[PDB]
Formats: C-alpha cells, structure tokens, sequence
DNA sequence: TACAAAATTCCATGACA
DNA sequence: ATTGTCATGGAATTTTGTA
DNA sequence: TACAAAATTCCATGACA
DNA sequence: ATTGTCATGGAATTTTGTA
C-alpha cells in the first residue's frame, strides 16, 4: 500500500530519495552502497525482526546484521530494539552491563552496644562434636565474642545470646536472613529484651561486612594456629577471641578491648599511657577517642552505573538457578528507594521485598 | 600513686550450695575492685576445675592484674596457683577467718546474697535462667558513692537497660 | 653491654642525644615524647618482636604498636620485618596485596585448523542418557563443533575427535590439565596424527578463555531455547552448534562460519555480497578478511602489579585446600621466566611446574 | 550467470551392503558439487530414517541449497520430502536409470568406490574406523581440472595432511 | 633552613560470605 | 523493610635529628 | 559548508570456567 | 613447558541526506 507510492518516484518520510527503487519478482527492491535489498511491507516487518532474533536470540547489532543481509528499510534498529525488549526469553537469561552505583559506608555505630552484628561461621571440621561458631561483633568497637556451636540454630544462638546479653544488653541485633534469625522462635527472644532486629536484604553478605570480615580474620587466626596439627579448633576459640579483641587496627590506631573499655587488661604488652589518668579522666579521653575515629567515604563511581529510579523496570537475580535455568526473575517495578542503593520492587507477584541493588540488574529496552 | 582502675583486681568467691537449677549447685561471683561489676558462672561444684572452667571464659575477655579470695581449698590448690602463673595473674589471699576485701565490693557481695535470696525463694531451682537478669540488675545499680553504676564505669556509657 | 655506654652519655649510633636514659629497676629506660619506655639488650630484641608478633600473627605495624606499648630501640620495625618475613605461618596464609601484571592477549591463530580449543561443559541434567558436552573451538574462526558424551573420558573424545578430524587434522589442540586430555591413551591418539598437545598452566581456564568464552554462549543459548520446557538439550545440540556458527560478532562483523568457509550455506539470511565473484575471486577476498581481523592489545597494568623476575621468591596457590588450612604453598623459586604472565618454578620439592602468574603471590619480605 | 559455488548441491548416493564392520552396512556418500569435498557416513540401512539421522550430522555444520540423487525409495520418500521442505533445500531427482550428475562428481564417485575396495580387501571388515582415513585422502587428493584439492576449495587455505 | 633516613600514612588488593 | 569491611605491605609522604 | 538524526563504533561489564 | 575472551546495550563518535 505504503509501497505503491515509492516506485512511482513520489518521496515517503523515510526512504531517501536518490537512490531508485524498482520491481522484481514480485518484491519491491532498492539500490545501496552495500547492494541490492529487499524492503518489506511495513506488516512483515515484525516478523522479519523476530525471525532472524530466534535464530540464536542475539542483541542490537548481532540481530541488525542478519537482517542486512536481505533486507532495508529506514530505522531498522529502531524496530529491532522493539523485539529485544519484549523477548522474555532474552531478558531473563541475558547478563547486565551495568555495574551498582558507589557502595554506602553506613556511619559507625554512636557507643558500644548500639548494634550487634551476628553471623554463624561453618561447617568446621568437627571439633569435640561441634561444627559451626556464633561470632558476634559490637559495631562501635569491633568487639567480638565467639560461641561454638553443633547446629547455626535458633536455639543454639539464644543459648549463646543469653550468656552475652548477662553483661549488656544492644538496642540492635543485624544479621543476615539464615534460618537461625528468622524464626519466629527469635524474634521473641528479641521482644523479651526490648532488642530490634535488623536484618540485611536477602543474598547480599556485604550488608553484614562487619562480621564477615571478622569472620577471615579468625578464620585467618586459626589457620596459622593450627598449621602442622589436627584441626581441633574447639580449644582454640578463646584464645583467638582473646588475641583478636587485643590486636590493633592499623587505621584507627586501637584494638577492639580499648575502644570497649578504654584501658588494656592484664595482656600481653598492655598499653600504660593513662596510668596516672584516673578513671573518669581516662573514660572521657575515652568518649573523645570514639567520636573521633576514622571514617571512610563512599568511592567514585564506576564509568557505567546505574541508580535506581522509582517506577523504573527491574529485575531481581534469581538465587539458587538450577542448572540451564535463567539467571534472572521477570521484570519487576521499584515501589520505593530506600537509599541509593537499596529498593522496594513489587515482585512475583506481587509481594514486597526489600533488596540490594548489588541483586538487581535494569531491565533493557 | 596509681589511681584504682579496671582489671586492677577480681575478688571471687563462691554462693552455695543452693537447690539443683539445671543441675547446678554454686555460683561462682567474681567482682571487679574498681567498677563493682560482676560476673556469675554456674559451676558444679566449689572445686578447682570448675573455678579454671569458669575463670577461663572471663579470662578470655579480660585478665585481671590480681584476684583475691579467701584461702577455699580451691583457690589455695597448686593447679589454681599454676594456672594464674601461666596468665601473669598474681593470687593475693585474705588471712583465714580475716575475710577482707574493700569496703565496696563487701556491700556488693552483700546486694548478691540478698539478690538472689529475694528471687531464690518462691522459684528456688529456677535460678540458673535468672543469672542474666541479676547480673544486670547488679550491674545497673547506683552506687550512692560515685553515683556512678558499674556498667557506667566499665564501659563508660550509659546502658540499654537501666534500674 | 653495649647498653652500659649509655646511662654514661657516651653516643651510639642510632640512639639519639637529647633524650637522658636511665635506670631503674634493672631496666634500662627512656623518656620520650609518647612517654617512658624499656630499652632492651640487643639479645632480648628477636625474642620480644616474636611475641609480640605471635600473638594474634599480626602484620608490620599491628604488631609493631604492641612493642611500642613497652619498649623502644632503633629501627623497630626493621626488626620487625626480620621475623614477619621468617614466619612460615604468616607467609602460608596471608592474601596477597598484589596484582597480577596485565593479561597477554596472544595472536589469532593465523588460519582455520592451526590450532584447537577444547573443554567439557558439565555435568547437565541428563538428557538421553548423556552428562556432558565436548566442545571444540578453532581458533582463528570460532567455529564449534559439539559433541554430548556420558562422561568427560579420553574414550569419548578420542570417539568425537575421530568424527571430526575425518574432516580436518590440526595443527594443535589446546586443552586444560583435565583428566581427559592428560591420558597417555590421548597423548597416543594425538601422536598417531602429527597433531601437538598444548595444556594450560594448571588452574587458570583463562588461558582455554576462547573455549571458556564459547561454553557461555552454548549455555546461554540452550537456557533461552529451554525456558517453560523441561531441559532436553541432547536434541538441541545440532540447533544450537548452527545457530552459534552462524552468529555475527559485532566487532569482526563475520560468522565462524564465514571466517571458515568464505561463504554462507542455505541458512535463514544468508548473506550474498559475493555472488557475482568466482570461488577464487571469493577464497582471496577471504585471505583478506582473516588478516585483517581486529586484534585487542593488552591493557593498562594496574597501579599496584607485579612481574616475575628470574631467582624471585614466589609462592603457588594451593589448588583444593582443606577447611582451616593454609591458601598457599611454601616458597619456591622462579626458574625460568616464559612470559611477563606464565612462570616455571622449583616447587614442592623439587620438580619443574609451570605456572600462571595469577595462581603466584611473590613472598613478602 | 552465478558463478558455481560451495553448498549449491550436495549429491547424495549409498554404497552398499558391506561386509559388516562395527555392526553398519551402508556409506552414505555426499559430494559438494562445486568442491569435489566429500562426506560419508555409515548407516545401518538405506532408509530415509538412516539418511535423516546422517544428514542431519552434516546439515547442523552447512546446509546445500540443492540435494540432487536418484530415485532411490529413501529419497523419494515423502518423509525425505517433508524433512527438505523444512530446512528449505530444494531436491532433484536423476531421471530413473539414467543417473546424471557432474563430470568432476562421477569422477569423485568413482575414486571412492575404487578406494574403499582397494582397502575393503584385506581387511573387509573394519572399514568404519578408516572412514576418516578415506574422507581426508579423498578430501586432500588433487583435481587434474583447478590443481586445487577440494579441501583447499572449501576453506581456502593449505591442509595439515596433504597427500 | 636544609638534608637523608626513619617513621608514619596512604591505599589497592583480596577475602569474609 | 535498609546500608560493605579492613589487615596487609610496598610506595608516598611527613617527621625527625642534626646542622 | 552546516545542520539533526541515524548509523556505526566504542567499550565497561560480567560470565565461561 | 606457555598466553583470556567476547556478546551486550547505552553513550560517543562519525556518517548521511539534504541544504
Ligand atoms: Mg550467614
Ligand atoms: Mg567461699
Ligand atoms: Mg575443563
Ligand atoms: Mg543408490
Ligand atoms: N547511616
Ligand atoms: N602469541
Ligand atoms: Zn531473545
Ligand atoms: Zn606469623
């Protein structure tokens, strides 16, 4: 119909003049720099698009030079991106070439007790029947206190938690979503106390870094320790709690048990400089020395991040895909962003879920 | 001249027997000099190798410079004494009959028996759940010299839970 | 003795005037700024910076801010990295704080059956009784060949290669260490024919990266071509072995196909550019197309790398360490320095290994 | 005008029976029209379901526009048909006993039936494992007519084993 | 008012999941 | 509904002891 | 001899182990 | 004795159709 008007030399918006366009075999052609193409009908063109994406489901470029081959007409990428964006196929299996925007680098907790993050380390090797450790990390101070374990259960952690919490108590406990913290069982344990939990967005262990960076340095610890010997761990847990709690950051120029109790015990090259301070001279140098402690900034950007945007398309990563499954869940809506790394999505469907960026991944086209 | 810190000195002593909670029998009370803060374990008897098993988990958040006791069989043993010796710990004993500690720790050490005496009657075999929460009430409690609680003075904050 | 002269306000190379020294409690001592610290015997001096090192194995200035509790003397910390650098457990354990030098991107194999790229992709859900996928990659063209196999055995491809060498014998195979290719029963089968047997350097499929690099593309395919359906890819190998030949790389802007065979079969948009030139015309416009093919040059090393030298220090990751066990080998030396990136060492101890760079930390101190 | 071409036609025929080797009978033999290259593949029968099953190896590398054979009942099966018509080949069949195909194909036709004989005596019973030792020979021979060897018409380049 | 060398700080790199 | 962290050891910078 | 928009190229990002 | 690779899709650049 379109096509009536071309070869009778009248201009369309779109198709350039100077280059002449004719009849053979029944299809209309036209004569390129590159050759002699065909150009559909505006119907077939769809179809033309959708069959040489199917034939290995290939992006922009890979899908437009198959076309090339045969056929022209004026925005063919245009329509190509169109079937792209609508293949469910390609937009649940394909990666992202878009990195996350800059980490957060959440303040430090205001004093000791304000936050307690928790994390089971394991399967050990078993050790005198236990195979796993409650490791538990003050965020202010970077205190910790280790509790090995035979299961990361809930009962096991409120064992655990009740012989911690008979010397403080935290307004906060953080851990990540496992079994052991998202029982009901626990949460429980927590309103007794008058202690929240926090817990971080599913799959995403860089929201617990507090712990599970203290979880490689006792790793480390016991690596060294047992070098040699049979890995019975299980003795061992006090000692490296010990010498951990006492070992110095570099950075803050501190360990843990100062910024705990702002004076060393009785260990090994235990500092004197406030011997003549007394105790309330030395706990107010104690309250300037916490105020005061480094705290690192967010990184540049990559070159290619992305934010998120409310009401933008995206697509959650999908856990456990078995094997030859898609990497990705359907597109789902950002409902809120929390902060600029953290959102709200409508999912599968349609429940809330509160994710990291870090497992999102903007939906193409 | 050192002014009283932290650490400085751990008096302990044992509470018992009392009704089996959990199968338990005593409780070992260690008290910090300075602070007036306190720990409890539960131990199975007032012997040497519950005090070790005991003492070695709150020696692996602090070690005191000294702890002082009475001349109990199980302080006064030669493995309680090698065990110091191995982590720089000096043992200081009162006299025998002569019980003396500063007068602080004495009032706490009084709060306690009581403290458990109050809660160790109407529920008296229940008491082993209770530690946590008499531990923190003790730790919580405004010394009327100082004005100061014991968790204040130890971690120089002000706690979650106050009394 | 030497520390006799002091207290006496003669002058020692390395203790600074202006400071007094003196003596107490059969100490001797020093006032300085940060306060009055304990200077030992020269002989005391190993055995300090040992403990203070051992008791939670910290690093240079870790373990140096436990001996500045109590002491001081000249030059600490060169005593400090005397030990650090003699401590086997550290040496065994710690991560590397060094990159790798930039990647070598080696030549494009001059032309098609120069040299083969193969890998087993699996284990797959079975499908028809059959586990895995034999790829075989040409290197100058990208062509791929698949084969399904039950196992990933020297049987199975010595059966493929059979089929596929009834078309053509190449120059070289290049394959991972994998139990398959490492036979002596492949060696056989690979001598009989004239064709060379290339392994990678144990542990680094970054050097099979055209197979490996291929294997994404197969499976990423058969996911699309699998979603909905149950997983029977046995019957899509054929399917997905086309479709992939004659997929256009948006930077050669070819096909393996083409890059093969200089023209198109009668596949969907089979391109036509040549239908008016004779084969031969055709086969030397295809000896231009192949020399002609973008090649990539290394990037950019990294502020912080690390190149081999001849006689270095270095130590080679451990390849499936146990639970609590050390990350890496006792050092060996480099031997023989192949390229900036691929090493021979005398390990453990002592044979000749061939080595990446990247499965090397150089030992610290 | 269009110059002859690689994958224009692939004709197609079956040697057969052989002595049994690995349990097979048959050589399905394909032939590149325009290459002289040379594809066999050893079926159990020549039915249309052997030949499908075969040409389906070669068909999942290059597909000819054109298969050309004679009315063999394995080709002009309608089952043949309706797998053609669906990888868009078109077929073309030789008049019956008058079985037409290029000069430079009957010459190739001929070597092979020649060179599997002169090997198929002997030892005429494990031919399957020379099938590949044949297809390159053949493959690497040279043409009197071009001086070039279908290997080297098909991928334009030298091969490994020359002959 | 300046030097060389020691001391300190900076910071990429990798490992905890 | 919430959020990366930090020991390590060369290199880069700043401080020190002496003038 | 210069414009806007389409076409093409660039290239970080991530996944194969 | 050996060695990374490359599809993807926004953004950046260059080419095009018309003047
Ligand atoms: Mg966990
Ligand atoms: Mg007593
Ligand atoms: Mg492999
Ligand atoms: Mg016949
Ligand atoms: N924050
Ligand atoms: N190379
Ligand atoms: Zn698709
Ligand atoms: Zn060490």
């Amino acid at each position: 119909a379109e096509l009536d008007q071309l070869l009778q030399g009248h201009y369309i918006k779109g198709y350039p003049k100077q280059y002449t366009y004719f009849l053979e075999d029944g299809k209309v052609k036209v004569s390129r720099p590159e050759g002699v193409k065909i150009i559909p009908p505006q119907s077939d063109r769809q179809k033309i698009v959708l069959q040489a994406h199917n034939l290995a489901h290939t992006g922009r470029e890979a899908t437009l030079l198959k076309i090339a081959n045969l056929y022209w007409w004026p925005n063919m990428r245009k329509d190509v991106v169109k079937q792209l964006g609508r293949c469910q196929q390609c937009l649940i299996t394909n990666a992202s070439n878009k990195a996350s925007g800059p980490i957060l680098r959440p303040d430090r907790p205001q004093k000791p007790f304000d936050k307690f993050f928790i994390d089971y380390i394991g399967p050990l090797p078993p050790s005198q029947g236990y195979l796993y450790v409650l490791v538990v990390v003050d965020g202010m101070t970077g205190f910790t206190w280790l509790y090995p374990t035979k299961a990361p259960s809930t009962s096991a952690t409120v064992k655990s938690l009740n012989v911690l919490t008979s010397i403080a108590i935290p307004k906060v406990i953080h851990s990540d979503q496992g079994a052991a913290f998202t029982s009901s069982t626990f949460a429980e344990w927590a309103k007794e106390r008058g202690i929240h939990l926090e817990f971080s967005t599913p799959y995403h262990p860089q929201s617990s870094g507090k712990v599970e960076r203290k979880n490689s340095d006792i790793k480390r610890l016991l690596t060294k320790l047992l070098v040699g010997r049979p890995t019975k761990w299980y003795d061992l847990l006090p000692v490296v709690q010990l010498a951990l709690n006492n070992t110095y950051s570099p950075v803050l120029k501190y360990t843990p048990h100062q910024l705990l109790f702002g004076i060393d015990s009785n260990t090994p090259f235990a500092n004197q400089d406030t011997l003549d301070l007394t105790r309330e001279e030395e706990l107010s140098l104690l309250q300037e020395i916490r105020t005061s402690l480094y705290h690192p900034s967010t990184p540049p950007a990559s070159s290619r991040s992305w934010s998120p945007v409310v009401g933008q398309l995206v697509q959650e990563r999908v856990a456990r895909p078995a094997s030859l499954r898609p990497r990705w869940h359907k597109p789902s809506t950002v409902l809120k962003v929390l902060n600029p790394r953290t959102v709200v999505i409508l999912d599968h469907l349609g429940n809330n879920r509160t994710v990291s960026i870090d497992n999102l991944k903007p939906t193409s086209h | 001249d050192r002014p009283q810190k932290p650490f400085d000195k751990f008096f302990i002593d044992y509470i018992g027997p009392l009704p089996p909670s959990q199968g338990y029998l005593y409780v070992l009370v260690v008290v910090d000099g300075m602070t007036g803060f306190t720990w409890l374990y539960p131990t199975k008897a007032p012997s040497t190798s519950a005090t070790v098993k005991s003492l070695n988990v709150l020696t692996s958040i602090a070690i005191p410079k000294v702890i002082h006791s009475d001349q109990g069989a199980a302080f006064t043993s030669s493995t309680f004494a090698e065990w110091a010796k191995e982590r720089g710990i000096h043992l200081e004993f009162s006299t025998p009959y002569h019980p003396q500690s500063s007068g602080k720790v004495e009032r706490k050490n009084s709060d306690i028996k009581r403290l458990l005496t109050k809660l160790l009657v109407g529920r008296p075999t229940k008491w082993y759940d209770l530690l946590p929460v008499v531990q923190l009430a003790l730790n919580n409690t405004y010394s009327p010299v100082l004005k100061y609680t014991p968790h204040q003075l130890l971690f120089g904050i002000d706690s979650n839970t106050p009394f």
